[PDB]
């Protein structure tokens, strides 16, 4: 199945209270494998899996590094970006980025982006192709004939396309397990009494791994997502999650009612009723 | 740019009694990354606000889980408070239980 | 274009002295640098930048500090200068590793601004044994006793600069334990030495010390000049 | 592993 | 973040193949380049590999290949001519935007020469009295020139030299004492046919 090895990029500008708070966090998926910050007690990027541990001193130290660089790397582009708005030294800002690729099963590339987002307005990005820029306002127009009169597209490319890439996998390689594993949601229902002969059925869902699931509520064989209600999944906060839904449904009438939980680590759907 | 939070409050397993848990506070949807998170006890914080390493998403926004440790009663009453520059008063929510 | 002008490209500086080299560019790059030519190192990193303010250490930091103001001016300064501070100094612009270097600097600083010696270059002439004997007519040119090596020999021709047949040994060569030697071998044919009317020159231009240094004698100023021999076609018979 | 950004 | 170019010189005939060795340690994939060095001017490069084909095919004549198993990005060109003569650097791209160049390698191609021509002449400065110097000139690229013992008795190196027409490609070697009358005759003791200074009539 498709697999990803993204990158999130933040430096935060805290006028007076210092220097910019910088660090990136690597994905590998949507597991955090590594992580680097500045307001850290002893700086070093910092493996956040067991299975990074399969990474050398070296491996540390050497991004540790190239970590540092785009610290202070960044630093700049804030000041830069300041100039370019004509907004005056002051007001903290964030600037942030996500570059990254995504490979699929025959290792094809099928996706890689790099995008600046600047205090959460998209600044500029690389578009699909791998070779222009695309930028909003006057100003990040002077930004692209940069990145572009330089090769940065074709440096970026190469990253992309070969470095990412040839990397995705190899932490793929180890993380398996813990990135291939699963948990089956557990699932029940509940009851909640209510005025006019009313009541809410709430169809709970938790202790699932992957962190896409969907639920539905049924009246005989016909979706209910409509007039329901939904809640974004909840980090359980211990690797795994939690998600619910319910519906109003006239008192006596639960019996009529059907909950479904579609989850990837179910030999057959999961389903419930009152 | 301005992006008010979005917070949810809950435990991990389910809100049994006189048996241990963890409560959490799971704040995203803002922006400017800088924020407070309270977590309360009866309108009293408590000593350990165990906060989690901020990240973001898709849209810019930023995430963080914030969660303390609990053993619960039907008779306290947890909940939480969010400083953030999006809303003017810090917005306050109840920890419901079965929710 | 993306022009890596960098200034001055030579000088003879006395020891304890603060001297700074500029670099101009016009490639917009952001990263700009300053390493260090020398044989057994080959080149090396001094310093190195990102934009206007941002500045940080290369690996060889001893004495050498650097200033950016503009997104092009960058400049590497040394104040307490010691002759180990002697080297070709390039600078240069760079996106991720497309650096762009640039001309150069001879940097020689001394212990004595005295121990000096503008070039003594004087013109040879071809054997007529050559000249008959292979109808062509090398006519070599050399140059002795001069101090700073910051030198560029150059032939003249009936008016013009010449690059047909003429070879310079690049560096000069060890004469004393401190004077220099450079030679080169202009080589026209004989028709064309043969003709009392075609001249020949030999330009040395050699770079020492400029106009406001300091010249504690009462002898001859040794500063940037061109010190040049002559010659003309010689008849046959 | 990660890339070496440029400046803007 | 090492670079090694085990040999800073090396010479070859021209026209044949040239093979400049390289190493470097870094564990992963660096960002290895190729810049020529000639006469005074600076730096000029060559090509540049971030990742990608191993293979890389650069300006005149000039490409590469990478390789891991025990590292390398050995620079190369078949035809070699003359004017390539000169010093082609090996720079790897470590921890960031910089570039630690390895020592370097001085590469000299002698040139093809018809005619070993191995006659040395004397040339004496018309602007003063006995003021002479030995020239050695169109000898064998392939040959070796006499070191000096004798203070004051100096010869230049091997300096190729090409005109406008034909060829001229010629070596020559420059020599001058302040020995009495030293014959170049002698000073160029393994040489060839020295032709003397008596200005034959015909």
């Amino acid at each position: 199945g498709p697999h990803s090895l993204r990158y999130f990029v933040t430096a935060v500008s805290r006028p007076g209270l210092g220097e910019p708070r910088y660090m990136e966090v690597g994905y590998v998926d949507d597991t955090e494998f590594v992580r680097f910050d500045s307001d850290a007690e002893n700086p070093r990027y910092e493996p956040r899996a067991r299975w990074m541990e399969q990474e050398g001193p070296e491996y540390w130290e050497r991004e540790t590094q190239k970590a540092k660089g785009n610290e202070q790397s960044f630093r700049v582009d804030l000041r830069t970006l300041l100039g370019y708005y004509n907004q005056s030294k002051g007001g903290s800002h964030t600037i942030q980025v996500i570059s990254g690729c995504e490979v699929g099963s025959d290792g094809r590339l099928l996706r890689g982006y790099q995008q600046y987002a600047y205090d959460g307005c998209d600044y500029i990005a690389l578009n699909e192709d791998l070779k222009t820029w695309t930028a909003a306002d006057m100003a990040a127009l002077i930004t692209k004939h940069k990145w572009e009169q330089a090769g940065e597209a074709e440096r970026l490319r190469a990253y992309l396309e070969g470095t990412c890439v040839e990397w995705l996998r190899r932490y793929l390689k180890n993380g398996n397990a813990t990135l291939l594993r699963t948990d089956s949601p557990k699932a029940h229902v509940t009851h909640h009494s209510r005025p006019e002969d009313k009541v809410t059925l709430r169809c709970w869902a938790l202790g699932f791994y992957p962190a896409d699931i969907t639920l539905t509520w049924q009246l005989n064989g016909e979706e209910l997502i409509q007039d329901m209600e939904l809640v974004e999944t909840r980090p359980a906060g211990d690797g795994t999650f939690q998600k619910w839904a319910s519906v109003v449904v006239p008192l006596g009438k639960e019996q009529y009612y059907t909950c479904h939980v579609y989850h990837q680590g179910l030999p057959e759907p999961l389903t419930l009723r009152w | 740019i301005q992006k008010t939070p979005q917070i949810q409050v809950y435990s991990r397993h389910p809100p049994e009694n006189g048996k241990p848990n963890i409560l959490n506070c799971y704040v995203t949807q803002f922006h400017p990354p800088h924020i407070e998170i309270q977590m309360l006890k009866n309108g009293k914080k408590i000593p350990k606000v165990e906060m989690s390493d901020m990240s973001f998403s898709k849209d810019w926004s930023f995430y963080i889980l914030a969660h303390t440790e609990f053993t619960p009663t039907e008779t306290d009453t947890y909940a939480c408070r969010v400083k953030h520059d999006s809303m003017a008063e810090p917005k306050t929510v109840y920890w419901d239980r079965d929710m | 274009e993306a022009a890596v002008t960098q200034s001055p490209r030579n000088k003879v500086a006395v020891t304890g002295g603060k001297v700074t080299l500029s670099c101009n560019q016009t490639n917009n790059h952001n990263n700009m640098y300053w390493y260090r030519q020398d044989t057994g190192h080959g080149l090396r990193l001094i310093h190195y930048s990102y934009g206007a303010g941002s500045t940080e250490k290369g690996d060889i930091p001893d004495g050498y500090k650097a200033s950016r103001p503009s997104q092009e001016n960058f400049s590497l300064i040394l104040e307490l200068a010691t002759p180990s501070q002697t080297s070709v100094y390039f600078c240069a612009s760079g996106g991720g590793g497309t650096l762009y270097f640039g001309a150069g600097t001879r940097l020689s600083v001394l212990e004595d601004l005295r121990n000096v010696t503008p070039p003594k270059v004087s013109l040879f002439e071809p054997s007529k044994a050559e000249i008959a004997n292979k109808q062509k007519a090398t006519l070599v040119c050399l140059a002795r006793g001069f101090f700073p090596d910051h030198v560029e020999l150059s032939w003249w021709v009936n008016g013009k600069e010449v690059h047909s047949g003429v070879s310079t040994d690049p560096q000069a060569y060890k004469e004393s334990n401190y004077s220099y030697c450079l030679s080169s071998r202009l080589r026209v044919s004989a028709t064309f030495w043969h003709n009392p009317r075609n001249h020949f020159r030999c330009q040395v231009q050699f770079h020492g010390l400029s106009e406001e240094d300091k010249w504690p004698e009462g002898s001859p100023k040794p500063v940037t000049q061109n010190i040049s021999a002559e010659a003309w076609g010689r008849a046959d018979c | 592993e990660q890339y070496k950004f440029y400046s803007v | 973040q090492s670079v090694t170019q085990p040999d800073a010189r090396v010479t070859v005939s021209e026209g044949a193949s040239l093979q400049l060795r390289c190493k470097y340690s870094y564990s992963a994939t660096p960002y290895l380049f190729w810049y020529v060095q000639y006469p005074r001017q600076g730096l000029q490069l060559l090509l540049k590999y971030y990742s990608g084909d191993p293979v890389v095919q650069g300006v005149n004549g000039f490409e590469a290949e990478f390789s891991k198993s025990n590292s390398s990005f050995h620079l190369r060109k078949a035809s070699v001519h003359w004017s390539d003569s000169a010093v082609y650097f090996c720079a790897v791209s470590g921890f960031a935007s910089a570039l630690t160049f390895g020592s370097g390698t001085k590469v000299i191609v002698l040139p093809y020469i018809q005619n070993p021509e191995p006659a040395v002449y004397a040339l004496k400065d018309p602007r003063s009295q006995d003021s002479t110097l030995c020239l050695f000139t169109d000898f064998d690229s392939q040959i070796n020139v006499p070191k000096t013992m004798e203070s004051g008795t100096f010869i230049t190196d091997a300096t190729v030299l090409d005109m406008k027409a034909m060829d001229s490609k010629s070596n020559g070697a420059i020599a001058w004492s302040n020995q009495t009358s030293f014959t170049c005759q002698d000073i160029f003791k393994e040489t060839n046919a020295t032709y003397p200074s008596s200005d034959v009539p015909c």
